[PDB]
């Protein structure tokens, strides 16, 4: 408790604010690009997503579970969020395999089920996700997974509900079985000798897997953004706090000090 | 301790501790109207505790090869080291 202590770190703290403030403009900028990407994937996969709403491919009756975060943290109730959500999704399948897109993720679902997980993705949260990736992954899943033999898809994303709030999100991936087996589907014009049900799940495959991670990416900038927000308040508060300490430390050290002075003058002859 | 070292003996010395010891002694110098020195102490406590703990020594072998070896304690206050003590 001396003046050095207090001194040195209430200036360590003041640095701190410092690299929080620059760290959430630096989150906003990031964060003002992505919802760009956000955007230019979603009005893509909407294009896709009324003919599902259109084509009712609604499955009947093993599964893949996909959860989307990025390799770096720092962005709050995001990481445990959505492994919670894989802990809602997975007490109900408990055999069902993982394949994580993400880091933190992985060490999330590694410490409580090793076993799922049969694929890990890293080198992600870096950039805006581009559809180079995104199909490039797509076709790793029908590489080394086979994901067209699993009967059910669940895609783990985390939709930014606001840029203050959020929500661990589900997406079902049905099959190219189940879109022929469609109701609504025989509607839709489509030649037998093309297999455009068998491309088409790959195309729906890439495309939500590219919504999934440009709706993720947006949303950790977002509550990494609302974080370190949090975390220049607390700073601020906490500066407020020990510069009070600190000048009271330092009025009571003269004080005391001179007291000395003083009671050493005070025994004269 | 010394009877012991120079009967060539060894002997472990544990004081507890320095600082009632401290304490005293700036009581007694206080009430002797000797004028303090810092955080109100005198001047040659540290020359006191030096004359206290320089007298435990290991001794060569032609005084006997005896020892004195010390244990002395300081409790701190609220962990700290930068007091004068």
């Amino acid at each position: 408790a001396t003046l050095k202590e207090v001194e040195m770190r209430l200036k360590s703290i003041k640095n701190i604010e410092k690299i929080t403030k620059t760290m959430k403009i630096v989150a906003s900028t990031r964060l003002s690009k992505a919802e760009k990407a956000k955007i230019s994937a979603k009005k893509m996969d909407e294009a896709e997503q009324l003919f599902y709403k259109n084509a009712e491919t609604k499955n009947l009756d093993k599964e893949l579970i996909v959860a989307i975060t990025s390799d770096k943290g720092l962005c709050g109730s995001i990481h445990s969020q959505l492994a919670k959500a894989v802990r809602r999704h997975l007490n109900d399948q408990p055999n069902a395999d993982i394949v994580t897109i993400g880091d933190k993720i992985k060490m999330q679902l590694l410490r409580t089920h090793p076993n799922n997980i049969k694929l890990s993705i890293n080198g992600i949260g870096k950039d805006a996700p581009t559809f180079q990736e995104s199909a490039l992954i797509a076709d790793k899943l029908l590489s080394v997974m086979k994901a067209g033999t699993y009967p059910k898809i669940s895609i783990f994303y985390n939709d930014p509900v606001s840029s203050l709030s959020f929500e661990p999100s589900e997406k079902p991936i049905f099959n190219a079985k189940t879109i022929e087996q469609s109701p609504s589907f025989g509607k839709f014009e489509i030649d037998t000798d093309a297999n455009v049900p068998r491309d088409l799940f790959e195309y729906t495959l890439a495309n939500q897997m590219l919504t999934a991670m440009a709706q993720g990416y947006a949303a950790e900038i977002s509550a990494r953004r609302n974080a370190m927000d949090n975390a220049s308040k607390n700073a601020g508060d906490m500066i407020n706090r020990y510069s009070i300490l600190y000048n009271r430390t330092r009025q009571a050290v003269i004080t005391n000090e001179l007291v000395d002075i003083i009671t050493g003058a005070s025994s004269l002859g | 301790g010394e009877w012991f070292r120079d009967n060539g003996k060894h002997a472990l010395i544990v004081y507890d501790d320095l600082s009632k010891q401290a304490v005293a002694y700036r009581q007694l110098s206080l009430l002797l109207r000797r004028p303090p020195g810092r955080e109100a102490y005198p001047g040659d406590v540290f020359y006191l505790h030096s004359r206290l703990l320089e007298r435990a020594a290991k001794l060569s072998e032609k005084e006997g090869s005896g020892s004195l070896t010390a244990l002395p304690v300081i409790e701190t206050q609220g962990g700290d080291v930068s007091a004068y003590i």
